[PDB]
């Protein structure tokens, strides 16, 4: 009925949709083997006759390991064992391996799928594309499903929660050409896309839930908390029920500004849980924290534009309206001239689950701040530097140009994201 | 700039019993007769009487146009604005004035003349170029029905937009050019046949509709190429009549509709007194006619309101409505601007032009100052001033030193003593 | 026998009127199922105005609920009073408009308006004499203010003489919920004065500031504030519904309060709002009824009355009380406050007494006030659309749905106009 | 647009330039901008046949046209 098509692609992608779909299965209570013991399921699963519920989500990756980790953990027979799809050969960081060779068959299959999944959808709110802009499978083979999903279903609300390499912190050397590209491809296709830093998850995690050694399992975690509070108005009834079509109508102000810093809050474990009220003031607070943000961009730099708050559980209109009230009048937090507004804020009814094994406590209130702010333009400035510091000479070029591309490609995406970062500087100055 | 109201008194050929009177042509009285049996010696009202810029008992259709919209229709082709619109009785002559029956059709009415002297002066100024547009739209029932073109009867796209540069005009109002009189009669004959007419004890043929037939003039000089163009205006509108509704009756789109004619009326004569008073805003969005007329009325336009009356011995509580209306109209006085094209390229090409010739003026006075300039040069060469006298029919320059060769030789000494 | 077919819009919209009908309902003694039980002959004396007899004892409502997302109706029909509405009077659209007037009013609502005037049409016709519509819904809102408007406009062209009634939130002055309700307000606002006849201004934020400092209450949600909207509602036609001893109609209401048809955006209140605390402290006086009426902070608007002038104000008293009272209460309290009121009206009080008051309450009054202090709402949404505007934020949703960019100042240029309109009535002078 | 703005910041750098230039000229006739009052034109046509003249520097268009063309030719 309100159905949405999860695509995750990459390493990254699949290991972020375990944790979502292991999120998705305790929401609903739908045991690992497909069935449980109304109709809240249907925006994340397709009900069978025989009563097994099969998830509407394809798990596209050029590497085998990542998806077969799947198939043989308890998470066999839930999934759909064709949406499991695997490659042969890995993209190996290499945006032009999994853009112009490996990427084609692969995104051929994919689009037969994805087609098939939608035949299978009543109404069809969008996509939540989930990638790591910084890696070839991630980057081109994710770039290049976007482009075909734009050219042919068209108007669909597709949200790409786009994991972008950290400011100094990295695990690629190649990761900034990649990251150019895929951002240059990206920046016309998705409509709402989510930058996430793995360095300010990891600084989220050692502060508030003093998880001194964090890993991908709890980053993921966290970015499936994000994205379930994100969704919860698609499948539980509230007050102020918000829309995946309201979000770009009441967060995007121009077409080519639609990228986002998110926030979630509270993030806390269970020792230090039921040791502070965690009001509705005081969790917005937390949220609009520069050090709760899950992107290594300070927004004390820049503007909010945007503010799109979702809170899930007990709260009541009058205690988020006092909330925004004092963010406000808060002289730290300063908006743009043009959007006294610049607040979406919605309520549901329905706590966050806790994921058993994990840090994050019981809480009765959680909010998601999704915030398009001019303050973003700072990562790209940093990856624009990254970019032409090893492009000027033409470091590692030959790789990627050994999978079908040009300098005249370098070139265009650089020049891109220049205008990307004047078009930031644009929007900020009066 | 004044408002000259002027009144026009239908001809009753079953010459009923007149009570108007005009002593001088400029002040109309009416005599109501005192019921003898209401309360005898105790009534106290029976005499009133009105100052108006000019009535006419009884004219030809001619002698009506030439004393009412002459000047109007003039300062539109001088630029200014012109309106002229029509209120009465119904059935009062209130279309017969405005394009109506006249005399054999063979230019008769007001527009039909206004239209023939339109295009008269087109031809007669043959130095300046003119571009005339008609338009036609009736209001029926608060809603616009554009006639010219093709008639939708949705009312669709058709809305009000406020001053572009200082007029009030139509959005999707079809604005048909005219170069020659007899397309613009087919224009307007059009109109007529398509606007809404309805049977009445009054009038057997009752404009149910203020119908509103705008000329705009768009100007340009004899040497033309985008210098002083366009913006001028002239609205011939005739109002509906302002019924009782004591006869009428029948709901049967003979009163729904005069209801609506009546709100139209009142707000039109809500907004006249709001700008006699000279408040701030008098406002003139509470319906479509004001909406219509809201350069008119004030705004840069020369308004001349005609007041179509019958004097019958029962119609006097209408005519003295309508006189009162009339009165009340014309402590009126709106503004004459000039107003011409805002164009773009008009513009950059007009004052491109001042540049060059500027830059010209400049080099030459330069040029005379640095180098040398010698005056009092060719004294003796009267053939300059022959060949001068002789381009003078054609376009060309003369001497700029000793007094610009004395005036031009004193203007060629007079044009040859004005060609003898 | 006068009837008033009522059509909620929006989620908004939608929650108002679900509130409003169970209200109804409660007042009428009629239970969830539409069998009547509440053992008075007044209650089934006038249930035609607002329901119909089905085959046994049932009474449906004449209501119809729009919407462009079937999750608000879902709500409303698992709701308390879900099971009264017609099965039939339940139109929805498949996706819902992502709080875009312009996809509520051209793209979207086009194809669901023919749905909902074919089931007006048949609700309408049915009615023996037909007072007219009322409407409620949430200016800001892009399914809810785009079809209220789109259906008014419709609803207008059909029945120009049959009374049109609006409850309309507009979007809150401090707080505001959506990005666009600047927009939507704006875009909204100029159909609204086109074609409503009768407008009621609503803000989140005053019914916010009504319950915490009169009701004292700790926890007020939406609930609550549908709920005094609902009560609101209801006093406004139960002339129309129990017998008075000045009874008044809402036509009635109409040509007693708006001077000039432009300036038809009302204020309204209700009273008695007492605290649970203070209820037995509070005495039920007319004098006390009408202190607590021309109160600014009972306004259900964000305006202030203080800042503007009264153009006109009516008040529906409900009970058994002297006419007298009423009467030289309100004569007391324009002669005290004669500088809010305007000059050059001799009176600008429409008084009505209706013989019946809402259960449980022995008196109560609502009040439906003109005033030029609606000024300020509407040069507050203008400063922030032409704020907006300026740069064009948002603009390529609006634009992309095949609304020109001049509809954007035309809209600007009426509500501008209304303003000044407001202005030039306040500081008019007699004479 | 650009174009427009930039040519009439021209043009006012032009009519400053003649400013200062007629500054130590002998005196500051009026700048030639345009003719609002074109009943001077038909002023000077009319005293064409009488004894009068009025051109500067501009020569005000020629004479406007040499009174257009002596009202042309005294309408023929
Ligand atoms: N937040 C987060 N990021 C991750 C996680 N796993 C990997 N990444 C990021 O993903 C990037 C590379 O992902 P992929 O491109 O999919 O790696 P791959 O599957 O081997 O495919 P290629 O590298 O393109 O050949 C790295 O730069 C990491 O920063 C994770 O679990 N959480
Ligand atoms: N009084 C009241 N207002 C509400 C309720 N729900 C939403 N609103 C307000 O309605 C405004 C517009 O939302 P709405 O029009 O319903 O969204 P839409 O239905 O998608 O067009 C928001 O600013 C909310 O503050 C409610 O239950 N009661
Ligand atoms: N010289 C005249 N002046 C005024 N009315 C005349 C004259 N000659 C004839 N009429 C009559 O006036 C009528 C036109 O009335 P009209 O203006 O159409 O009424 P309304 O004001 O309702 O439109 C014609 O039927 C015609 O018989």
């Amino acid at each position: 009925m309100r159905e949405v098509i999860s695509i995750h692609i990459g390493q990254a992608g699949i290991q972020v949709g375990n944790a979502c779909w292991e999120l998705y299965c305790l929401e609903h209570g739908i045991q690992p083997d497909g069935q449980m013991p109304d109709d809240a399921f249907n925006t994340f699963f397709s009900e069978t006759g025989a009563g097994k519920h099969v998830p509407r989500c394809i798990f596209l990756d050029l590497e085998p390991t990542v998806v077969d980790e799947v198939r043989t953990g308890t998470y066999r027979q839930l999934f759909h064992p064709e949406q499991l799809i695997s490659g042969k050969e890995d993209a190996a960081n290499n945006f032009a391996r999994g853009h112009y060779t490996i990427g084609k068959e692969i995104v051929d299959l994919a689009l037969d799928r994805i087609r098939k999944l939608a035949d299978n959808c009543t109404g069809l709110q969008g996509f939540l594309v989930f990638n790591a802009v910084g890696g070839g499978t991630g980057s081109g083979l994710g770039s290049l499903l976007l482009e075909r999903l734009s050219v042919d279903y068209g108007k669909k609300s597709k949200l790409g929660f786009t994991v972008y390499p950290s400011p100094q912190v990295s695990t690629a050397v190649v990761e900034p050409y990649n990251s150019v590209l895929s951002t240059h491809s990206l920046l016309e296709h998705t409509d709402v896309a989510v930058m996430l830093d793995n360095e300010a998850i990891y600084d989220i995690c050692r502060r508030s839930l003093d998880i001194e050694r964090p890993t991908y399992t709890n980053l993921n975690r966290l970015i499936a908390q994000v994205i379930s509070s994100l969704t919860a108005s698609l499948r539980f009834d509230g007050a102020l029920n918000v829309d995946i079509t309201e979000f770009q109508t009441n967060l995007v102000p121009y077409p080519r500004i639609h990228f986002m810093l998110s926030s979630y809050a509270p993030i806390i474990s269970a020792e230090k849980a039921y040791h502070e009220q965690l009001s509705v003031a005081e969790i917005t607070n937390a949220a609009f924290e520069p050090a709760s943000m899950m992107v290594k961009c300070d927004p004390r730099h820049g503007k909010y534009m945007a503010c799109c708050l979702m809170y899930r559980g007990d709260v009541v209109p009058k205690d988020v309206n006092a909330s925004v009230a004092t963010i406000k009048t808060k002289r730290t937090i300063q908006f743009v001239d043009w959007c006294p507004t610049g607040f979406k804020c919605g309520i549901n009814y329905q706590p966050p689950t806790v994921v058993p094994g994990g840090d994050l406590a019981k809480v009765q209130r959680a909010v998601c701040m999704i915030s398009n702010s001019t303050a973003i333009g700072e990562i790209f400035s940093r990856l624009d530097h990254k970019f032409d510091l090893m492009y000027a000479k033409r470091a590692f070029v030959h790789w990627y140009v050994g999978e079908g591309m040009e300098e005249g490609e370098f070139s265009e995406a650089r020049e891109d994201l220049a205008a990307l970062e004047k078009d930031f500087e644009e929007v900020g100055a009066e | 700039q004044a408002v000259k109201v002027f009144v026009r008194t239908r001809p009753t050929a079953t010459s009923g019993s007149g009570l108007k009177l005009g002593p001088d042509g400029q002040s109309v009285s009416v005599n109501v007769p005192k019921d003898l049996s209401a309360g005898p010696v105790n009534n106290q009202q029976e005499q009133f009487s009105f100052k108006f810029d000019g009535v006419l008992e009884n004219v030809s259709q001619e002698a009506a146009y030439t004393t009412l919209a002459h000047e109007v229709v003039d300062s539109l082709m001088a630029g200014y604005n012109g309106t002229i619109f029509a209120y009465g009785q119904t059935g009062a002559g209130k279309t017969f004035t405005m394009s109506g029956g006249g005399t054999a059709y063979a230019h008769r009415g007001l527009i039909p003349r206004a239209i023939h002297h339109v295009f008269r002066e087109v031809d007669m100024r043959a130095d300046k170029m003119y571009r005339v547009h008609v338009s036609y739209l009736e209001i029926y029932n608060e809603q616009l029905y554009d006639l010219l073109g093709d008639t939708p009867g949705t009312s669709d796209a058709l809305a009000v937009l406020e001053d572009s540069n200082s007029n009030t005009y139509v959005r999707g109002l079809t604005l048909v050019p005219v170069r020659s009189e007899e397309e613009a009669l087919a224009q307007f004959f059009l109109g007529e046949q398509g606007r809404t007419t309805a049977g009445h004890v009054l009038n057997a043929e009752s404009s149910r509709s203020h119908t509103v037939f705008t000329i705009h003039v768009e100007m340009r000089t004899s040497d033309a190429a985008s210098e002083r163009a366009v913006l001028s205006k002239l609205n011939l509108v005739d109002l509906a009549g302002s019924e009782r509704t004591k006869k009428t009756g029948v709901t049967g789109q003979t009163l729904k509709e005069a209801q609506f004619i009546n709100r139209s009326l009142s707000f039109l004569e809500q907004t006249v007194n709001a700008l006699s008073r000279k408040d701030t805003y008098v406002p003139f969005r509470q319906t479509k006619l004001t909406a219509v007329l809201r350069d008119a009325l004030g705004g840069n336009c020369k308004t001349v309101m005609v007041a179509n009356i019958w004097a019958e011995p029962s119609h006097n509580e209408e005519t003295l409505s309508t006189l009162r209306f009339a009165s009340r109209v014309r402590t009126l006085t709106t503004d004459l601007a000039l107003n011409e094209s805002n164009d773009p390229a008009l513009l950059l090409r007009r004052y491109e032009r001042q540049i060059k010739e500027l830059k010209a003026e400049l080099a030459m006075r330069d040029t005379l100052s640095g180098k040398g300039r010698v005056s009092y040069d060719d004294l003796t060469d009267d053939e300059l001033r022959e060949l001068h006298a002789t381009c003078r029919r054609f376009l060309h320059g003369e001497a700029e030193p000793e007094d610009l060769p004395a005036d031009s030789m004193k203007r060629v000494r007079e044009t040859f003593k004005a060609l003898r | 026998m006068r009837e008033i077919v009522h059509i909620q819009g929006g989620q908004c919209g939608n929650q108002i009127g679900a509130k409003f009908w169970e209200v109804v309902s409660d007042e009428h003694g009629i239970d969830p199922t539409g069998t009547y039980h509440g053992d008075s002959d007044l209650q089934l004396e006038r249930i035609n105005v607002y329901f119909n007899e089905a085959t046994g004892g049932r009474y449906v409502p004449r209501a119809i609920l729009m919407d462009l997302e079937p999750g608000t109706m879902d709500s409303v029909r698992s709701g308390p009073y879900g099971q009264i509405f017609r099965p039939d009077n339940f139109v929805f659209g498949q996706t819902g408009a992502g709080n875009n007037w312009a996809k509520g009013h051209y793209t979207e609502g086009a194809e669901l308006i023919d749905s909902v005037l074919d089931v007006v049409r048949k609700e309408a016709e049915s009615c023996d004499c037909l007072q007219g519509f009322q409407v409620c819904h949430s200016l800001g809102g892009g399914t809810g203010s785009g079809m209220g408007t789109l259906l008014i406009s419709k609803i207008r062209e059909e029945y120009p003489d049959r009374m049109m009634l609006t409850f309309s939130v507009v979007p809150s002055p401090k707080v505001s919920d959506t990005v666009v309700e600047p927009y939507n307000a704006t875009l909204s606002v100029h159909q609204l004065v086109e074609n409503a006849d009768e407008c009621m201004v609503l803000d989140n934020e005053a019914l916010y500031d009504i319950c915490f400092r009169t009701l004292k209450l700790t926890t007020p949600t939406f609930g609550d504030l549908n709920h005094l909207i609902s009560a609101v509602m209801s006093g406004i036609t139960c002339c129309l519904r129990f017998p008075g001893q000045l009874n008044a109609d809402l036509r009635k209401l109409a040509v007693n309060l708006i001077p000039f048809p432009r300036l038809h955006f009302f204020m309204v209140g209700f009273t008695p709002l007492t605290s649970r605390g203070s209820q037995q402290y509070r005495a039920l006086t007319v004098p006390e009824l009408t202190q607590q009426m021309w109160d600014a902070k009972n306004m259900m608007c964000a305006a202030d009355p203080r800042h503007g002038r009264y153009l006109t104000a009516s008040a529906l008293f409900r009970g058994r009380m002297s006419t007298k009272e009423v009467d030289e209460q309100m004569l007391n309290v324009q002669n005290k406050n004669s500088s809010y009121f305007v000059e050059w009206i001799p009176n600008n009080v429409k008084s009505s007494v209706c013989d019946i008051p809402p259960k449980g309450l022995k008196m109560s009054a609502t009040f439906i006030g003109n005033s030029t202090a609606i000024q300020e709402m509407f040069k507050r949404v203008s400063e922030q659309f032409t704020a907006m505007f300026r740069r064009k934020a948002f603009l390529h949703w609006y634009t992309g749905e095949g609304m020109d960019e001049m509809e954007f100042t035309e809209a600007e240029s009426n509500m501008n106009d209304l303003v000044s309109e407001y202005q030039q009535y306040q500081d008019a002078s007699a004479e």
